[PDB]
């Protein structure tokens, strides 16, 4: 029940429905496989970067 | 300032000025309004939940 006047409303109007998702031009795969696969590793006081 | 006081005189203007004086008086202020969300949360609808 509303009486006579005038409000401000809230925006109830419209929401989005789509997305837009832009992503870099990169499609080569890290290395991961090759990394975690390595036969030595180093020591913790020398850990590489 | 030197002011006399006597028992028997009086001083009496024996001229007149037309002053006009200024008297400014605030009687209003801006009318803000503010919205829930588009300020807490803005587009977010799980801000929004």
């Amino acid at each position: 029940e509303i009486d006579k006047g005038i409000y401000q409303t809230s925006n109830f109007r419209v929401a989005p429905s789509k997305e837009v998702v832009r992503f870099p031009n990169i499609t080569n795969l890290c290395p991961f496989g090759e990394v975690f696969n390595a036969t030595t590793f180093p020591s913790v006081y020398a850990w590489e970067r | 300032s030197s002011i006399a006081y006597s028992n028997n005189t009086i001083a009496i203007p024996t001229n007149f000025s037309i002053s006009i004086t200024t008297e400014v008086m605030p009687v209003s202020m801006a009318k803000t309004s503010v919205d829930c969300n588009m300020y807490i949360c803005g587009d977010s609808t799980e801000c929004a939940n």
